[PDB]
C-alpha cells in the first residue's frame, strides 16, 4: 500500500504572498511505461466538494489559474501558489494514482489579516423555548480576528462553566475573519432563579473584554 | 453538461446495509469511470473504490469485502453498497466522474451518512430577536436557534435565500446524542421590523422543514 505524507499541516499567509506544500509518497509514483507521475492536487473550499487543480504532477486542469504550480517526480512533489489570493482559502490534498488511489492528510491554507474586535450580541431564551422547559441564552461574536478568543458566561455575576457549547465558523474568505456562537444551556428552572446574564468576549484586540448582557425582569 | 447527484439514507443503524445512489447526467457510464470517495466528519479524504467503463471494479483494501459498487446504464446510476457497518463509516460520501488520466474529474455535492443507534429526531426552531429596548443602532443582528435534532445535517437560509449577505451559520455541536446549531443574520435597522425576516430550517433525515419569522420581543 502507498502512504502519502503531506505538509505542512496548516499555513497562514497574507494576500499576495507565495507558499508551497509538499507531498511525499511511500514509494515512487513514476510509471516507466507512460513516463508519467500519477499524482494530482485537489482544492476543497469551506463547505464545497473537492476540485482537482492539477493532474500528472504538473498539468493545470481546465480553468485553473496560473498562480497554481505543481512539480516533483518520483517520490517528492510540491504545490505552489504564486500570489495567494483570498478565494484560495481552503484545504489542499494530493492524490496518488499509481496503485489504489490514496490521499494525503491535507494542507489547511488560512489567510492573515489585521486584528479585528468581535461584534457581540446576546439573546435571552425565547418565549416558546421556555414553554418546553429549556432555557438557552445565546451570544454571537461576529467578524473578528485572530481566531483564539475566549468567552465567559456570568450568571448574576458568577462565572458559570456548565452548559456552554461553542462553535467557530470556517474562515470567511471575504474579510478573512471568524465568527463564533456561544450557547449557555440551562433548564427553565435554574434560568428563572437568577436575574443577571452576561457574555464577555476577551480578545487580543482589546485589554478590556467586550461585554454584553441583560436581565430577565 | 456533467452532473452527479448522490442520494442516500442519512441515518443507518450499525449492522445494517447502506446503499447510496449516484445519478449522472451529460455522459455515458460506459465511456467514463466512476469512483467513490468518503470524508469522515472533519477529516481527510478516503478513496473507497471505482467502477470502470469496461465494467471492472476496484476497491480500497481497508474495506475489502464490505463494499460493493455497481451500475445500471439504462437508469444512468451507480450504486455504493456497504454491509457490516461501523460507526467509523459515518461520513460525507461523494461520487466522481474520472478518466484513466486526464481532464474531466468532476465530483458531486456528496451526501451525509451517519451510522448510529440513536433514533432520528426533528429539530426545534427558536427565534432570536433583539433585547427590545437595550441597544438601537444602524445594524441589527437577528438569530435562529436549531436544537434537538439527529442526525446531521440541517440547512438554514434566511428569507428563502433572498438574504444571504451578512449571514453566519455555525457548525453543529453534539449535545448528548442530539445536535444544536444556530444562525445569525445582521441587517440594517431600516428593514427589521419594517420588512420581514424569516429563517427556514430543513432537516431532510426527518423530512421536516420549519419557517420561523423573527418578531420583535
Ligand atoms: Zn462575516
Ligand atoms: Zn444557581
Ligand atoms: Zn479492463
Ligand atoms: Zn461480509
Ligand atoms: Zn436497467
Amino acid at each position: 500500500d502507498i502512504q502519502m505524507t503531506q505538509s505542512p499541516s496548516s499555513l497562514a499567509v497574507s494576500p499576495g504572498e507565495k507558499v508551497t506544500m509538499s507531498c511525499r509518497s511511500s514509494q515512487s509514483l513514476f510509471n516507466s511505461r507512460t513516463r508519467k507521475n500519477y499524482l494530482a492536487w485537489y482544492q476543497q473550499k469551506p463547505g464545497q466538494s473537492p476540485t482537482k487543480l492539477i493532474y500528472w504532477a504538473s498539468t493545470r486542469e481546465s480553468g485553473v489559474p496560473d498562480r497554481f504550480t505543481g512539480s516533483g517526480s518520483g517520490t517528492d512533489f510540491t504545490l505552489t501558489i504564486s500570489s495567494v489570493q483570498a478565494e484560495d482559502l481552503a484545504i489542499y490534498y494530493c492524490k496518488q494514482s499509481y496503485d489504489l488511489p490514496t490521499f494525503g492528510a491535507g494542507t489547511k491554507l488560512e489567510l492573515k489579516r489585521s486584528d479585528a474586535a468581535p461584534t457581540v450580541s446576546i439573546f435571552p431564551p425565547s418565549s416558546e423555548q421556555l414553554t418546553s422547559g429549556g432555557a438557552s441564552v445565546v451570544c454571537f461574536l461576529n467578524n473578528f480576528y485572530p481566531k483564539d478568543i475566549n468567552v465567559k458566561w456570568k450568571i448574576d455575576g458568577s462565572e458559570r462553566q456548565n452548559g456552554v457549547l461553542n462553535s467557530w465558523t470556517d474562515q470567511d474568505s471575504k474579510d478573512s475573519t471568524y465568527s463564533m456562537s456561544s450557547t449557555l444551556t440551562l433548564t427553565k428552572d435554574e434560568y428563572e432563579r437568577h436575574n443577571s446574564y452576561t457574555c464577555e468576549a476577551t480578545h487580543k484586540t482589546s485589554t478590556s473584554p467586550i461585554v454584553k448582557s441583560f436581565n430577565r425582569n | 453538461e456533467v452532473m452527479l447527484v448522490e442520494s442516500g439514507p442519512g441515518l443507518v443503524a450499525p449492522s445494517q446495509s447502506l446503499s447510496i445512489t449516484c445519478t449522472v447526467s451529460g455522459f455515458s457510464l460506459s465511456d467514463y469511470g466512476v469512483s467513490w470517495i468518503r470524508q469522515p466528519p472533519g477529516k481527510g479524504l478516503e478513496w473507497l473504490g471505482v467502477i470502470w467503463g469496461d465494467g471492472s471494479t476496484y476497491y480500497a483494501s481497508a474495506l475489502k469485502f464490505r463494499l460493493t459498487i455497481s451500475k445500471d446504464s439504462s437508469k444512468s446510476q451507480v450504486f455504493l453498497n456497504m454491509h457490516s457497518l461501523q460507526t467509523d463509516d459515518s461520513a460525507m460520501y461523494y461520487c466522481a466522474k474520472h478518466t484513466y488520466g486526464g481532464p474531466g474529474d468532476s465530483w458531486g455535492q456528496g451526501t451525509s451518512v451517519t451510522v448510529s443507534s440513536a433514533s432520528t429526531t426533528p429539530p426545534s426552531v427558536f427565534p432570536l430577536a433583539p433585547g427590545s429596548a437595550a441597544q438601537t443602532n444602524s445594524m441589527v443582528t437577528l438569530g435562529c436557534l436549531v436544537k434537538g435534532y439527529f442526525p446531521e445535517p440541517v440547512t438554514v437560509t434566511w428569507n428563502s435565500g433572498s438574504l444571504s449577505s451578512g449571514v453566519h451559520t455555525f457548525p453543529a455541536v453534539l449535545q448528548s446524542d442530539l445536535y444544536t446549531l444556530s444562525s445569525s443574520v445582521t441587517v440594517p435597522s431600516s428593514p427589521r421590523p419594517s420588512e420581514t425576516v424569516t429563517c427556514n430550517v430543513a432537516h431532510p433525515a426527518s423530512s421536516t422543514k420549519v419557517d420561523k419569522k423573527i418578531v420583535p420581543r
